[PDB]
């Protein structure tokens, strides 16, 4: 059969190993220091147990420079020892300009996708079309993946996470061309 | 000897903003001629072609003296040991001089004659005439989008898009005595108002109040960039038929327009720059404009009869965005000429449209403010294109220039000899 | 026919 | 690989935070006050336990003005602490005209989709083609997502929900165009 | 992103509420009285427990009049309190002509699809291409969905079911046309 | 919405009822006597418990006559009381020519697909491109579905299975043509 | 319906039987000796229990000779007795040139996909676009599938795994051409 | 290139061939790097030899010429009014030369997602004719191809606009001046928007007035599919002249047929004094 | 017009 040459998530070619505990409250912290348009972390995440429906993130910082307001933001994770309540909706928020988040403000937008969780593992691969310009003048705009559930127990949940901002395409070799 | 200063141009910009596409520094006494030939493309639009956009390409000559004034004069006199000409400052963005069709030097600074040169060309031929000059000092002072894609040019003359000058008098008092008027003073009163009215409507420019005297003023009298050549045309293309299961019966308009511009040979009196700018615009078609007579409820004899005596003899009429647009505030006013509604006709767009993206029309309502609602509202075209990282329109042209000088030569300069 | 639009000069 | 630029659910660019308990009976209440063509709520829903196969909703109010009778209504949720019985079928109903529902009448239509539920989480992303005009003169027409299961216990089920009415397309930036 | 305007199951615009117990044996009964080309039932089905690998149905009666022998039959369900053994294969059978089934004869054809069941809920959305003419002169042909599992216990399984017979297409409004 | 007229598995129009116990060892037996290019069995399979990672099959016998070496073999099952370890990879083997298998030799090829198993049920629908000519002169080539897991207990696993060999297409009626 | 002639994973036509225990630590060993552009192993893998979030692999060795830097690497597994924590992300690493790995260095890239795990079985079929040239002069580049979870117990996990490097297409017979 | 064996040349030099030079631009054809910007004449402490000075100038002349135009024997000869056989300097003899611009057409995408998208297809029919030629001695006739794009960089700035303070010498184009001072040493920094102040090259005074760079709007420098120079030059002279091929990798889709492929029928005809096919196999 | 580029000979 012919080869499918179209994907929903074209992760950057490189991955940055994470390793760092976190405390996933509502004011959902930030897993790894935000990159610029794409990253992919595999942070054996360590997660202090939290029974209050809050959570910890991993997003990138969108590039604010293209006459096209609406861009495509594709994510994709696979995690273990994930409470079998894991929902990965996506998100977007605008912090003041030049400022580096350490977690999402009270002010962010959500966009559902197709997350599937079994018992202890969850994955996804979807696409959400967000608006690329700073909604307000003096700030910047950030977006990524967010893990949200009821009970966040004492466990290290390892797995990986990737987020990209279709700014450009990555076109590979097609044998019949 | 002929100096081939030809070069390629890969352009792109917004809809109603003036943008520099090419500039060639010229020296005193050389002859300049150019043949600019390329194709103009619009970003892919969401449906099939519906209305052609009009394109204007301008080439102007702005001598340096015009820019540095006495400083330049002294520079030329002083000669070799003249103090260097200070460039202008720019904003932190590789696309921070865009309007000047040049990349800001490594220190984010650029020629003042590039800046002022541009400033001078807008404030003299594009900016509305009752409007205030762009007295920007440096490009780091102009709005982000004004210097990214260029300042907004004026919409194509409509009824509501070319109101009478806002400072236009609707009355004029003559202080009279309590129980008598001076029959001769009155006469005089009329003579003065006349001179005022003329300045207001037609001679807002010196060079203009002069011309009506039967005289002439050199572009050197009022330091105005000299318009060397002007090309105008309508860009078109063709539709592309979708043919898969889902988009069979769907189309995408492709606007490819071959254009050409010819700047006839020209004698450069003094040292300066020749600026070539482009401006792409659509006719001001709003999706909610109503015929004045149909939007203003009770029709009086004066509005409907078109009595010559009447129209030809009462003050300009102050109207609101409300007698022309279906929801518009009663409060946003503008002065129109009596019977103007009988000299014209708005374009008409069925309601079925105002809910459709892919049509180069004005969806939104005007801009309460005079200025803003005349100089085109570009952004209301964002919804007409598909995807775009090449703005609203892109251009690929080969600027064939030919300059005849009295130059040294390539070997005689590198030949210490 | 005859002129119409009057801004106070020439507007491109 | 090339980027997939087609999605089943193109959520509005903005999300409205919910927080409000409910009593999910047959006469399935309404989660959040109905918007107009699209919304996306993330209402840590609180749900009084109910063992009787009834349920609570979240729909929008369809725009009744287009010479095209049939429109596309795309939904998409991800919920936690969701009884592992959760079925999200879609729906449509016509209330009298100008009236604002507080729950679905006894009279509504259903359209199945592709809902997947694990244990405590459920998601979906599908498309249903409903008829856009008021079936009867004096009323309006509403449509959205409905959570239906046997046992609805004492639990706050957080997650998000989005519903849109393809009235118009939202076309983003394609890097090769 | 562009809107997907293609679906596997385009349910009729209307749904008929069911409510009626059944006894799901091999000679799998019939849920709701067969309509003609499409229906969609949401029959809080009540199901007498049965440990013998038999089952209860829901199909429509195919329209026997088109010079095209092979037609497309698309189904789609979502059920609760469904024994976590639920397999929904499809089916077809020809009863004598003019006769109304009350359950499938010993003689029927099966066509697998993509059914997914978790614990207590199951859904599907697939397409099967069956032959549209009466295989034998004097009879008619019926087809739909069938729920089959080992243990069918004392429980009311609510959910919905839709079956259509692509006789015609239902084309909606596409905003860019 | 438009109707999807493309499928991964286009089962023969007819199904053959099975009923026959088996002993699913490594030398994985054969469920139903091999047909020729497509069949679809629903053999309440009875399966002697076996804790040794072996298994029982169901394949067809590929037609060895087409100047095109590589053909497409599409399978599709849904089974119950399936040990929640069920993996359905596909397969191919060449027995001597004219000989009828009663189970797969020690010599066969595998091709993974997309099998999903919950608890007691499993399904699939995928496509594998195998080589159609006898790898060796004097033999023939067979291919199908194989159920493989750890623990195979005393249970009758009913469900259905279909396998086809895209030799030809089956084109149905498209209402807009 | 028409036959889908496009797949995400076109496994080599042949499979190599594996059978060999392993010790799946972080420095994730190598299952089967790396082939060249595609293989497919079904190694009743035996896996010493390991509670430390490390793991064992199976990749191929990419062919380093094509003026096209970016190639498509498609994988696909189905495993049993797989801890219900199994995440199969993909990977890539460059060892020195001419050297044969026995496990992945500390230096490798990850690319998420769509892995689904139930209880004791996991599968996948996705595509990741990796960079084909040796990132550094004197070395070569390897890539494949990696099984990663918390608890790796005393169990033999059988199933199969396939990895290919779209260097070339494998085009089969299309009956309407 | 004093390579001994092909096993000595860089991998890509012998895979696809050695890099040819970029098409003449202002920054792509700098003056010879060894070009003198000054020349000292050792003078006495309180006197100069008016006649020695004269001579000084004659020598520098001969030097300057070799530097700029006669770096080749065959070249220093020609300026003597003589000629040198390709046999005097062992140079391969150029028999024929064809040059042309390759083009094609765009292909319009027409599915739901790529409707308004295009792919340029460059099909160019070409022909080359090597007129009959008399082979003096035994040898090989080599036929080679070279495909190139004009050196269009996405960040090149007009010298006068990139160099901040404009002096009389830079802006006036005084004939006397330009026609009489040493070559000017400039940096990749007076021509490229980020480029280091440190990467220098020698230009002819007033060179900025004999030319004009191509100009590419910033909206482009973020777009793959345009046969332009994205990256910044190469600090080094050589490298930043002989074209930087790799900066074209991003312009194509997929490629296992490199950047360009050709299908040609080489119709050759040689007239000899050959034995014959039957008279050689005929021991006779 | 007149020559410009000077490399020290001919460069193809």
């Amino acid at each position: 059969m012919f080869q499918k040459f179209i994907s929903k998530h074209n992760a950057p070619i490189n991955s940055t190993q994470l390793a760092a505990t976190k405390t996933p409250a509502v004011a959902a912290p930030v897993l790894s220091v935000p990159n610029l348009s794409r990253s992919t972390i595999l942070i054996n995440a360590t997660t202090t147990a939290v029974t209050t429906h809050s959570g910890l993130c991993h997003v990138v910082r969108i590039d604010e420079t293209n006459p096209t307001n609406h861009h495509a933001l594709s994510i994709a994770g696979s995690l273990s020892n994930v409470p079998a309540d894991m929902i990965a909706f996506a998100i977007r928020f605008e912090v003041a300009d030049g400022v580096v988040p350490t977690a999402v403000p009270a002010l962010y937008d959500v966009y559902p996708i197709e997350t599937f969780n079994n018992g202890k593992a969850i994955s996804f691969k979807d696409a959400v079309t967000i608006d690329s310009h700073p909604r307000t003048v003096g700030n910047d705009v950030y977006a990524g993946i967010m893990l949200w559930s009821n009970a966040w127990t004492a466990s290290t949940i390892s797995g990986v996470l990737s987020v990209n901002q279709v700014n450009r395409e990555a076109t590979v070799l097609q044998p019949l061309k | 000897v002929p100096h081939d200063l030809s070069h390629l141009v890969f352009e792109a910009g917004k809809i109603g903003r003036l943008k520099t596409i090419s500039w060639t520094p010229v020296v005193a006494g050389d002859s300049f001629e150019c043949d600019m030939v390329g194709a103009i493309r619009l970003s892919p639009l969401r449906r099939g072609l519906a209305v052609d956009s009009r394109v204007d390409i301008f080439s102007f000559y702005i001598p340096h003296r015009h820019i540095y004034g006495q400083q330049w004069i002294n520079f030329m006199k002083d000669g070799v040991n003249a103090s260097p000409l200070p460039p202008v400052t720019c904003s932190s963005g590789w696309d921070s001089a865009a309007y000047l069709g040049t990349i800001p030097s490594s220190t984010l600074k650029v020629p003042k004659f590039l800046h002022q040169g541009y400033l001078n060309i807008y404030n003299n031929y594009f900016k509305p005439p009752w409007s205030d000059d762009l007295t920007y000092a440096n490009p780091s002072n102009m709005p982000s989008e004004d210097y990214k894609w260029g300042v907004r040019v004026a919409n194509l003359k409509s009824i509501w898009t070319a109101p009478l000058p806002p400072d236009t008098r609707t009355s004029e008092n003559m202080t009279t005595g309590t129980s008598t008027i001076d029959i001769m003073g009155l006469q005089a009163a009329y003579a003065k108002l006349h001179t005022e009215q003329e300045r207001d409507y037609f001679m807002t420019r010196y060079r203009d109040i002069m011309k009506e005297f039967g005289g002439h003023t050199s572009y050197d009298g009022d330091n105005r960039p000299l318009l060397l050549m002007r090309s105008e045309f309508w860009a078109s293309g063709y539709d592309v038929d979708g043919t898969d299961q889902s988009s069979l019966g769907q189309f995408s308009g492709r606007v490819q327009q071959t254009f050409n511009h010819k700047v006839p040979r020209f004698y450069v009196p003094e040292h300066g720059v020749i600026m070539t700018l482009a401006v792409t615009r659509f006719p001001p078609t709003h999706e909610m404009e109503m015929h004045y007579l149909v939007g203003k409820e009770n029709l009086t004899y004066t509005d409907i009869a078109c009595d010559p005596a009447l129209m030809a003899n009462l003050p300009p009429r102050e109207v609101s965005l409300k007698e022309f647009f279906h929801s518009s505030p009663d409060s946003a006013k503008f002065k129109i000429a009596e019977g103007q509604w009988y000299r014209t006709q708005p374009d008409r767009v069925a309601f079925p449209y105002n809910a459709l993206d892919g049509f180069p029309f004005y969806s939104a309502l005007p801009s309460t403010d005079l200025k803003d609602r005349v100089l085109v509202n570009t952004n209301n075209y964002d919804e007409i294109f598909q995807s775009m990282q090449l703005a609203h329109w892109n251009m690929q042209t080969k600027f064939n220039i030919n300059v005849y000088r009295h130059m040294p030569t390539t070997r005689d300069s590198i030949m210490t000899s | 026919g005859a002129r119409l639009w009057y801004v106070g000069g020439t507007q491109y």
